[PDB]
Order: structure tokens, then C-alpha cells, then sequence
């Protein structure tokens, strides 16, 4: 709903799918967050020279 | 959100500095009632 009212209410109608949406996609950005650290733990050998 | 000790903060991503102020008037936000700086 661009953000008209009446669009915003017609859309209460639906509520649960947004909510759906916005927590699949939370929850996929946390999951790629934690692949980035995981992958960077273990490039870090901790021992190197300068 | 800090579930923990529940101090909530407010982040604008990608906005310009000089552009937002507190209790900000210029924006329609919708079905907001009110929204609760470096």
C-alpha cells in the first residue's frame, strides 16, 4: 500500500503477509551474517608474519 | 530492540546527516502514532 489510508486499511484485511515476508527475509539476512563470520573465523590463521 | 535491558535505538540507513531532526514535521508517516544523536 503506497500509503494511501484506505489502501493501508484494505491491506489490515491482510495483515499476516506482510509480517510473514518481513520476518523470512530477517531471517535470511541473519543467516547470511552468521555464514560471513564463520567463513572469516576460519580464514583467521592468528599467526602471521607482518 | 536490546531484549536484554529493553534500550531501544533508532538507525536511518543510508540518510544524510543535515537532512533528519527530533520530532521531525516535514514527513506523513501512516498508521504511526510517534516513534521513539550522533
Amino acid at each position: 500500500c503506497n500509503g494511501f489510508q484506505k489502501c493501508e486499511q484494505l491491506l489490515r484485511e491482510y495483515g499476516q503477509f506482510c509480517s510473514k515476508i518481513n520476518q523470512a527475509l530477517h531471517g535470511a539476512n541473519l543467516r547470511q551474517d552468521d555464514s560471513v563470520r564463520n567463513l572469516f573465523a576460519s580464514v583467521k590463521s592468528s599467526q602471521s608474519s607482518p | 530492540y536490546d531484549k536484554e535491558t529493553k534500550t531501544h535505538a533508532t538507525l536511518f540507513g543510508s540518510v544524510a546527516c543535515e537532512h533528519i531532526s527530533s520530532t521531525m514535521s516535514q514527513y506523513s508517516r501512516s498508521t504511526r502514532s510517534m516513534l521513539k544523536p550522533v
